[PDB]
């Protein structure tokens, strides 16, 4: 346990905490593939589930 | 004498004395650990 422990706080670091905003009607329009637009899927799906 | 038996009595030597017996705590040497490379932390000092 102090082994760990010493390896632990000899590679124990601090960080880069970064937060990364993701819209998926970014995404969904970007695809290349099958790509669409999010707000009026959602209503065709819902209005026929 | 008469008989065959001496007139000079014959010699008695000391034998051999007792020894003491000796021994001996012999002693070694090893040094002292050299002292590592230290290693910055993470934490303040009352943590660590």
């Amino acid at each position: 346990l102090a082994q760990m422990e010493k390896s632990y706080l000899e590679k124990d670091e601090r960080a880069l905490e970064v937060t990364r905003t993701v819209s998926l009607a970014e995404v969904y329009a970007g695809l290349t593939e099958n790509s669409f637009i999010l707000k009026d899927k959602v209503t065709e799906l819902v209005n026929a589930g | 004498t008469i008989d065959g038996q001496p007139l000079s009595l014959s010699l008695y030597a000391t034998p051999a004395d007792p020894s003491m017996l000796l021994s001996a705590a012999i002693t070694a040497s090893q040094g002292g650990g050299d002292l590592p490379h230290a290693v910055m932390p993470m934490y303040r000092f009352p943590v660590i």
